[PDB]
């Protein structure tokens, strides 16, 4: 019902079809549409979906915390200022 | 112990004099090399291990240089880094570090 050639449309720049397709795929991946289709291929039971979502949230939280910890600790990754002690 | 080392030194001096007498040389100018040659002649040994052959060196060399207890009668250790358990190594490291600090203050071919 909506107007066409607006949603999920990428203009090919100077005939570079491959780059345009890559940009479109990246846009869909960023918006999660590709994963949405992959998950919607078969029915995911609500308990399974809730478990997966909780696991993903916990994994993202843990990854962010670990990245913060690594960035904080890597400030000490420099030459030893007191070598020989 | 230290007294044991002193006794060994006295025994070595007496034995050096006796060996100089035995080989008919001047005790006052009987070097360590003369001692070794005399011992090798008087006590020949074909054992391949040189450390197994008879030896009458100075007690400073025969006895290990680990020395006796590293503290006096009062029990106070002589070296200030004794409690490190590696006073020689850590003293050497401290001296090297001091040398590096002094170098900071001021400012291959035939050896391995």
């Amino acid at each position: 019902k909506h107007l066409k050639f607006i949603a999920r449309t990428v203009m090919v720049q100077e005939g570079n079809v491959e780059s345009a397709y890559r940009t479109l795929n990246r846009i869909l991946t960023m918006d999660g549409l590709i994963e949405d289709i992959k998950h919607r291929r078969y029915y995911e039971k609500p308990c399974r979906r809730r478990q997966r979502e909780s696991y993903e949230r916990c994994r993202r939280i843990y990854n962010m915390e670990m990245a913060r910890k690594i960035n904080f600790l890597m400030r000490k990754n420099r030459a030893d200022p007191w070598q020989g002690c | 112990t230290e007294d044991f080392i002193k006794k060994q030194i006295e025994e070595f001096n007496i034995g050096k004099r006796h060996l100089a007498n035995m080989m008919g040389e001047d005790p006052e100018t009987f070097t360590q090399e003369d001692i070794d040659r005399a011992i090798a002649y008087l006590f020949p040994s074909g054992l391949f291990e040189k450390r197994a052959r008879p030896v009458m060196k100075h007690p400073e060399q025969i006895f290990p240089r680990q020395r006796a207890i590293q503290w006096g009668e009062d029990g106070r250790p002589f070296h200030y880094l004794f409690y490190t358990g590696k006073q020689s190594y850590y003293s050497l490291m401290h001296d090297v570090y001091g040398m590096l600090l002094n170098l900071e203050k001021h400012q291959v071919i035939g050896s391995r």
